[PDB]
Formats: structure tokens, C-alpha cells, sequence
């Protein structure tokens, strides 16, 4: 009774984010960290966040 | 208690339904078949107001609420204490 509510219409809630499909299709399962693996500062020349 | 110059229009007619069943006056008001309707239905609605207002535990005039019931009832018909006596008081 206190009129507190959000309007929307149907066929605009069925609409999903037209930018959700492509995020999942540029998106892959990390890889678990073997023993003793070759790290990317032995493999380049990068930057220590990186490294 | 009439006006000096009413008693020549007090005459018999002009019902849409009724004739003279409930053709008169009672003091200055006039009755008929939607007189009697007017009546029942205002009575009923100002009495079902009081009941909601007793049961929702103040007199106030000031502080008397009553509303209608949750968006997830729909279009159905609610218990009479969460929202149904808001109907029944619009019909």
C-alpha cells in the first residue's frame, strides 16, 4: 500500500545483455600449476607483476 | 419540515424503477429503489472500516490504515486481514 515498486516491461526483462555471449566466448579453465613448472620470466623478457 | 414554496412540486413520478414502493421523503431527503442502495452499501463499508480499525489496534482518525494486499496475490483475492477488506470496501 505504500506505492513502492519498479516497473518493467516483459519483453524488455526476456532481453538478456547483449555482451554476456561474448565474454563467454573468449573465456577458458585455468590451468593447475604443475611440479617444478617453467615460469614466464624464464621464457621472455616481461615485466615483474607478470614474471 | 417543508420550504413555503416546495409542497406544489412534492408530486408522484418520474422513477426509473420503483413506482411507488419507495416514493417519499424522509425530512428533506429523498428515498428510492437507489436511496435504499446508497444507504445499504454506505453503512456496510463505513462499518467494515471501524472492524479493520479495531483489529488493527487504534481509533486514531488520524492513524487508521487500511491497505491493499502484497504484488503477489495477483489479481486473486487475499485473506481479509492481509488485504481483503480493501476489496471489499472498493466494490
Amino acid at each position: 500500500g505504500t506505492g513502492m515498486s519498479v516497473p518493467e516491461f516483459v519483453s524488455d526483462l526476456d532481453t538478456p545483455d547483449p555482451t554476456i555471449e561474448v565474454f563467454l566466448a573468449s573465456t577458458s579453465d585455468p590451468v593447475i600449476p604443475e611440479e617444478g613448472a617453467q615460469t614466464a620470466g624464464e621464457a621472455y623478457e616481461n615485466v615483474d607483476p607478470v614474471l | 419540515a417543508l420550504l413555503s414554496f416546495e409542497r406544489k412540486y412534492r408530486v408522484r413520478g418520474g422513477t426509473l424503477i420503483g413506482g411507488d414502493l419507495f416514493d417519499f421523503w424522509v425530512g428533506p431527503f429523498y428515498v428510492g429503489f437507489f436511496g435504499v442502495t446508497t444507504a445499504f452499501f454506505a453503512l456496510l463499508g463505513t462499518i467494515l472500516i471501524f472492524w479493520g480499525a479495531s483489529q488493527q489496534g487504534t481509533f486514531n482518525p488520524w492513524l487508521i490504515n487500511i491497505a491493499p494486499p502484497d504484488l503477489s496475490y495477483g489479481l486473486g483475492m487475499a485473506p481479509l486481514m492481509e488485504g481483503g477488506l480493501w476489496q471489499i470496501i472498493t466494490i
